[PDB]
């Protein structure tokens, strides 16, 4: 079974839960997977009914990974306090800058994936479902179609799953180069074969969403929890790590670290122990000058000793650790975080669509030099005004990096100026 | 403009796949730009017959998904990652190599039409930064005597 090449991402774990196999840089069958117990949680979740799953996954305190933090449980419980049928969504869109922690868990571990999938799908009484995944992941894709056969050899799809009365199919839906995707609404519109344009909320998914029924919209790594609350119980599940942040929670350190990789870890570890208690410390021990989290939040030196939590001073966004170095421009580099917004604006707002496109195109002008007075003032404006309007989170967080880079390093930007 | 059955066939196994047809558009035009080397202008209207949608809602589609290409034929899609964290890792050092190599800047087809230059955000692949990908293929620029050996596979 020949898939194209993937670089192999470092992973370490100290809890061995998601990252169980997916610490070793190749793909697990259905074989390999059984021989670790596999499959046997969907089992035990068969016989027991829909509404004691979500239940479990309720008391568990799972909340969702994908960056909003919302509790699985009750999302699962508005989804079926609204009639059928029901369509349960893994989100596998993964392309915020500095995150590629779903895709070792996608092209390694695929069965963890589908054993949660099928769980989920059965306590929200969904007889199909979808994994949406972006186009650059071309593996994970193929990964994931030839895993889900295996699963459907071994009687764990398809019509009656094992006796049980339950019928599901999986199918496999890809991307083709849009950010904006990954927003749960643009997936739904996505997936309906449409441009990638998010609704206005209310109302949600869970009442209205794919072809306007009631639609549950999970992360990779939410999925991926469900085996094992199922598996282990949602009393001894809660007590995994901090009470607040329960259950293994998966970190991506990227930029000027020895030891970049997906570090798998309880959510009570502080920003420099990543750094340098896992991550293997700075690249040649240069001092740290920040920290990208992300295309969302910029940190200073000044700011390492935070928990990697939700907490009012915490880390908070999805854990995403970019390390920059002495050295590193940060102009330079709140440049390609505009670049970014620029690129991926859909556009339906008026706000969003042009203040992306002229962050990017007056801060290109700051950089070069080539700047004046009105495009420095009208930079700062514009950064502050992506907002108003917009129906979705990204306008909301287009200039907020690059705020905090003005704000923490001031004497950089004097520099430009 | 009729598709060659080769590709009708792969085209209407995709429709065929999910519950409606034109949830496989996507699928669709990435099998087309896989086999043509880029989507033809032409090929719309006929796709879009086949997942009985107007015309406009696939040009709008076509479009909206960076992916797809409708100007320049290439029969490998070098894309390089732009975004930051390649950035800080030497983005431009794989473009220079790139540029010694084939003669091309990002956006430009060699000659021979053998190799695109596409500049992309980020892979999802930042602990490997710098990042590319040929066609299908993921890789890890570390230098360009390795990026040549790499690029000498592809015919
Ligand atoms: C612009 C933008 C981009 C993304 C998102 C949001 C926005 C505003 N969301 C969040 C997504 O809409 C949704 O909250 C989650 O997928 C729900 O799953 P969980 O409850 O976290 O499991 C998101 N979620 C995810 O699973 N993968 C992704 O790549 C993204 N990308
Ligand atoms: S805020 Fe921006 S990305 Fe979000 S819907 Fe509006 S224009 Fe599109
Ligand atoms: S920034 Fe290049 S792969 Fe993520
Ligand atoms: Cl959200
Ligand atoms: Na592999
Ligand atoms: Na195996
Ligand atoms: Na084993
Ligand atoms: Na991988
Ligand atoms: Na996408
Ligand atoms: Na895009
Ligand atoms: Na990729």
């Amino acid at each position: 079974r020949s898939y194209p090449a993937i670089p192999r991402i470092y992973a370490e774990t100290t809890l061995n839960m998601l990252l169980k196999r997916a610490k070793k840089p190749r793909v697990h069958s259905i074989d390999e997977y059984l021989k670790d117990g596999g499959y046997q949680a969907l089992e035990k979740a068969l016989n027991m009914s829909p509404e004691e799953i979500i239940d479990w996954v309720d008391k568990s305190t799972l909340r969702g990974r994908g960056g909003a933090g919302f509790p699985t449980g009750k999302k699962w419980k508005f989804a079926v306090q609204n009639p059928g049928p029901r369509y349960f969504i893994c989100n596998a869109d993964e392309s915020e800058p500095g995150t590629f922690k779903d895709r070792i868990i996608i092209e390694r571990d695929p069965h963890l994936l589908i054993e949660g999938i099928i769980i989920s799908s059965y306590a929200i009484g969904a007889n199909e479902a979808y994994i949406y995944i972006r186009g650059e992941y071309p593996a994970g894709y193929y990964i994931l179609r030839d895993a889900i056969e295996e699963a459907k050899k071994k009687g764990f799809l398809g019509k009656n799953i094992l006796g049980s009365g339950f019928d599901l199919e999986i199918y496999v839906a890809r991307g083709a180069g849009a950010y904006i995707c990954g927003e749960e609404t643009a997936l739904i519109e996505s997936l309906e074969g449409k441009r990638g344009h998010p609704r206005l909320k209310p109302p949600y998914p869970v009442q209205k969403g794919l072809w306007g029924k009631p639609t549950v919209v999970n992360n990779v790594k939410t999925i991926a929890n469900v085996p094992f609350i199922i598996s282990m119980g949602w009393e001894e599940y809660r007590y995994i790590g901090p009470s607040d942040y329960a259950g293994p929670k998966l970190f991506p350190v990227s930029g000027k670290v020895k030891k970049p990789g997906v570090y798998e870890l309880p959510m009570n570890t502080t920003l420099r122990e990543v750094i340098f208690k896992y991550a293997g410390g700075t690249l040649g021990n240069k001092k740290v000058k920040a920290v990208f989290s992300g295309a969302l939040d910029c940190f200073s030196s000044e700011e390492l000793d935070i928990p990697m939590d939700y907490s009012p001073l915490g880390f908070g966004g999805t854990g995403t650790v970019i390390v920059l170095t002495e050295e590193d421009d940060i102009v330079e580099a709140a440049l390609k975080i505009a670049e970014f917004y620029e690129h991926e604006t859909c556009g339906q707002c008026t706000p969003c669509r042009v203040g992306c496109y002229e962050q990017a195109n007056l801060l290109e002008k700051i950089y070069k030099g080539e700047a004046t007075e009105q495009d420095w003032e009208g930079f700062d404006f514009v950064n502050r005004n992506i907002q108003p309007t917009s129906i979705c989170g990204l306008g909301a967080v287009a200039g907020r990096l690059i705020r905090q880079t003005l704000e923490k390093f001031p004497e950089e930007w004097e520099k430009y100026r | 403009f009729e598709f060659p059955e080769e590709l009708k066939t792969k085209l209407q196994e995709h429709i065929n796949y999910f519950p409606k047809k034109r949830q496989a558009i996507l699928l669709c035009l990435h099998e087309i730009q896989n086999y043509y080397g880029y989507i033809p202008p032409e090929s719309l209207k006929p796709l879009a017959d086949m997942l009985e949608l107007p015309l406009n809602h696939v040009e709008g589609v076509v479009a909206f998904y960076d992916m797809f290409d409708r100007e320049d034929k290439a029969k490998y899609r070098i894309r390089v990652c732009v975004s930051i964290v390649c950035h800080l890792m030497g983005t431009n050092k794989l473009l220079k190599a790139l540029e010694n190599i084939l003669g091309i800047k990002p956006g430009e087809v060699t000659p021979d039409g053998k190799f695109k230059i596409v500049p992309v955000q980020c892979l999802g692949a930042c602990s490997e930064a710098p990042v590319f990908m040929v066609n299908d293929d993921e890789y890890k620029f570390e230098s360009e005597v390795q990026l040549n050996e790499i690029l000498s596979r592809y015919t």
